């Protein structure tokens, strides 16, 4: 009983629910249907105006991302990048792929407890809002992280 | 000590995953049966990765592994 | 201690720790019997209580057990118990160096088929045995609060151990009846696959039998002549298909 | 191989007064032999400054063997061969009985002797004549020795004497 | 198989005085031996600060076998050699008889001696003459020892002596 | 005194062994990265053998007697079957058990005995550290020797110095009696162990660019 | 090879009162033999101005060989045969008991004698009679000698007797 652990290390349900509350009142979307979990983040707090560069203050948000990813036990993570149609299909797709690549690389540099990370982006291929008035301020342009909790 | 703190509490221990279930439908962070996937990466003992401990009463201070080996670490120096 | 061994050794260089351990040394030679008794009575009480609980739980769900383990569907046409079979896929054996042996599949007869008078049930496979002991024998008893406390927690440990013992016995019985029914349905599927010989019987009939004093009006004598076994010539085999 | 004269531990779980020796036991707890159990008896010392246990028949469990290692005992972490017992058992009861008997006899004889120079007479009478019989019977009962009693929760330590296999 | 000098318990159902023995039996209540009885008798110590029971003939049911394992006895869960019985049976009765005889003898002789410096004379006469014979008879009968009377509902613990088959 | 020396050796050996095991398992990835036995396992699931080489060999027997050679080669461990590729752990894991039993025979009483006790226990700690370090480097040397032997065999087969191992496979169809069967039976026996060749004229060289 | 009567040392780790001889152990700490463990006993002198320890059964470790070199002892760095202990254990208790008993008896009889030339009479009574029985029993108990008790942290020097290997 001291020879065997009583909990998975670095995990408390109180911490999990309070940080979920903190991210939800931050405004980034956290969702859990079944045994799967996915989160959505707008581009306005991560990138510049359709540009693949990171603001400095976003590192705290990605630290919160890392702290929440410390909690569970995971195997396969997938990121996805969506945007708004700006000039070229190639340009939007490449920008989404680059943003997915760079956030995947920083997540991998941080202590991710996984074996497989997938990265892809699709531009403005599947919008979820007919209100397409805004650009990068619009909620259509975003990034999603999705995975399945593993036992 | 509450494995389902900040929720309703313990519902029951499922044995097929060896885990408690909280009163909201989430898997708890603790365990209840030994047939769960712990990530244990540390051990004790000597003659490991070998025949193991020979149950003979050694008059000397040495210990013989059952494949024919000897652990001078577990043995006593002079 | 010897963890931070320099600090622990410089602490034990003072003689206060030695005389402190002296007072608990006489206690440390005594309490093992109390620990053994606590473990034993915890094992006894936990095993008995858990067995009773699991017997009530088993008998609560009696109908579905008979629903799933219908032996009477598998009873053969002359009131014959079907035989038991086992299979094996991807057989690998290392005998020694310079020697390996592999097979794709293999099959083995477990229990030879025979007569019956009744189909079985799940009760003789699954009923945990229960008897209440009403006399908890105690030889030695704790005297102080610390001994009482360690006595309580060691009896809790024994209680947990008895629970685990009962659960292991139950799942072993589950695996036993799983083996039996799997072998029976395996025989049914292989006989429908034409992989085993069916059992063959012979019945002889005699009329009025006996002397002029004591008689029976008819006589039927039935002998299982040909026991089932598999077929080794493989060209007489048939495959399956679906849609 | 056990060398001649090593130090081993044992548990004493049943106790006894020092009047009738019997097949008293210890359970050896350490050393090469595990689960061993050793019977013997106790000896009566001349004075009450030490008391030892003489244990003789040693059984090793598992195999039905009985080695015959026999020795003396020490109290562990004490380096003392005395027993944890008491010495004031049989002093003051016989002391007071004999002294009261004598005082009776003295009261009768002296308070009769001072008569020349009813209730006081009867005090003389009673204490004078019951002094002598209680004096001789107190000298009769005066010789019960100071017994010692071992403890049922005090272990013991054994130094070896011989060679065993 | 029983190791040489282990722990057992039994419950006895009959009582006796400690003067004249008989083949008294107990019921062995624990261990692998079940339904067994055990016969023997008692022994008298000179001092009553302990008391043990010698039970030797061990009768085992099932088949007609009779082991004769003999051992000594402890107080159950006290592990002491004293018996739960009475020890102050016959001190004060003989004490009072002797002391009354002495007071009688002293009364008669002293109040005869104090005469110079009817009923009082005859008091002197009776006291001086019946103190003497009762004094010698009381010192005659003073020697009967203190016995104990055991319980029919107090068990005993058995520490073994030898190995058995 | 000597008890202090003994417990210093015990404590130093245990503490240094535990530190060494934590440091070893902290970087377990690169160990398996470098020791890919499964890259070296032959296609019939065979551990390759172990070879040893010697350069500029002198041997003095006695007077009037010198024997020298440029090079020589030795088969160390003959190749055999395997079921799993091995790992570094059974070659490398330090055994460990914390001794929680410092017995109290000698008791420190005065300051001089305490001070000599402390310095002698410090010396024993240093000795235990040395013991642990030497044992660790021993196991390191052993696994280095084994891996070097395997890669030396690989180079020599690449250079045509040893015959490849040769096997025989036979097959039977449905076997067994009418009671129990196996549907197929493939049996493989290694017939020719690898060995060096002595006809040196059948060799071949190498060059670079 | 140990020459006939040379000087070695042993460390004594267990202590005992010198009334009941029995096994006592030492560990040989210098010389050619290492790990040697040697047992013996002690001997009680009539007067305690010297005391020696006799150790006879030697165990050489490694192999189960048993030389039995028996030799005698000195106190180290003193070259003195007196024991490192006390000798005034039981002078004063018996001295005071005897002198108090005699003074009591003399008190009662002499102040009885001074009567011609009731509280002082009862003092005469108690002193004159409890002096005497206590006097004879004090002379009875006056026979107890003073012995020594060795130390578990005092070493010894062993001067040999015979040749061994």
């Amino acid at each position: 009983v001291p020879k065997l652990p009583c909990r998975v290390d670095g995990a408390c349900d109180a911490t999990i629910i309070k940080m979920m509350t903190d991210l939800n009142k931050k405004g980034i979307k956290v969702a859990s249907v079944g045994q799967n979990y996915l989160i959505s983040i707008p581009a306005s707090a991560l990138f510049a105006d359709q540009s693949p560069r990171l603001n400095w203050a976003s590192y705290s948000l990605l630290n919160e991302i890392a702290a929440f990813l410390k909690q569970f036990r995971k195997i396969a993570i997938t990121v996805t990048s969506y945007s708004s149609k700006y000039v070229s299909v190639k340009r939007e797709r490449a920008l989404t792929l680059a943003r997915s690549r760079v956030v995947s690389e920083y997540l991998w540099s941080q202590g991710v407890d996984s074996r497989i990370i997938f990265t892809q982006g699709l531009g403005s291929d599947k919008p979820i809002t007919s209100y397409t008035l805004g650009g990068d301020r619009s909620p259509n342009a975003r990034v999603e992280i999705t995975f399945r909790r593993a036992v | 000590d509450g494995c389902c703190s900040k929720m309703g509490g313990i519902n029951y221990c499922d044995s097929s995953a060896g885990r408690l279930v909280c009163n909201n439908g989430f898997y708890s962070t603790c365990y209840c049966t030994r047939h769960a996937v712990m990530d244990l990466q540390f051990l004790m003992g000597c003659c490991l990765w070998h025949g193991g401990v020979y149950p003979q009463l050694n008059s000397s201070g040495l210990v013989v592994c059952n494949d024919g080996y000897v652990s001078e670490e577990c043995s006593l120096q002079k | 201690g010897d963890t931070g061994s320099l600090a622990g050794l410089q602490a034990m260089a003072d003689s206060k720790y030695t005389r402190a351990q002296k007072k608990q040394k006489m206690g440390k030679i005594r309490e093992m019997a109390l620990k053994e008794t606590a473990l034993s009575v915890g094992a006894q009480a936990g095993l008995a209580w858990r067995a009773k609980i699991i017997d009530e739980q088993l008998n609560k769900q009696a109908r579905n057990l008979d629903a799933i383990y219908d032996f009477n569907s598998l009873v053969l046409e002359h009131n014959i118990l079907p035989p038991v079979l086992l299979e094996g896929r991807n057989t690998l054996n290392l005998a020694d160096a310079q020697s390996i042996r592999i097979s794709d599949r293999t099959y083995k007869v477990a229990k030879q088929a025979h007569f019956i008078t009744t189909p079985p049930t799940w009760r003789q496979y699954l009923w945990m045995d229960y008897v209440k002991p009403e006399a908890p024998n105690v030889t030695l008893l704790p005297k102080t609060k610390a001994e009482k406390e360690i006595w309580c927690i060691y009896t809790e440990r024994g209680w947990k151990n008895g629970i685990d013992q009962a659960n292991t016995i139950l799942e072993e019985n589950i695996a036993r009846i799983k083996e039996d029914f799997g072998g029976m349905i395996l025989y049914r599927k292989l006989l429908a696959m034409n992989m085993v010989s069916p059992p063959y019987v012979s019945h002889t009939d005699l009329g009025v039998t006996g002397d002029g004093s004591e008689i029976h009006i008819d006589d039927r004598v039935l002998r299982i002549t040909a026991l089932p076994e598999l077929n080794v010539n493989s060209a007489e085999w048939r495959a399956a298909v679906a849609k | 191989i056990i060398k001649t004269g090593d130090i081993m531990f044992a548990v004493l779980d049943t106790s006894v007064n020092s009047d009738e020796p019997g097949p008293i036991l210890a359970t050896i707890v350490t050393g090469k032999l595990k689960g061993s159990k050793l019977i013997g008896s106790f000896n009566l010392p001349s004075n009450a400054d030490k008391m030892v246990i003489t244990f003789n028949t040693m059984s090793i469990p598992g195999a039905e063997k009985t080695i015959s290692i026999s020795a003396y005992a020490i109290d562990p972490n004490t380096a003392r061969t005395a027993l944890a017992s008491r010495t004031n058992h049989h002093y003051l009861m016989r002391y007071g009985s004999l002294f009261a008997s004598s005082f009776l006899q003295g009261f009768g004889n002296a308070f009769q002797s001072a008569n020349t120079t009813s209730t006081l007479e009867n005090a003389v009478i009673g204490l004078a004549t019951v002094g002598k019989a209680w004096s001789q019977q107190a000298q009769q009962l005066f010789n019960t020795p100071t017994t010692v009693e071992v403890y049922s929760g005090t272990g013991l330590g054994i130094l070896f004497t011989q060679d065993v296999t």
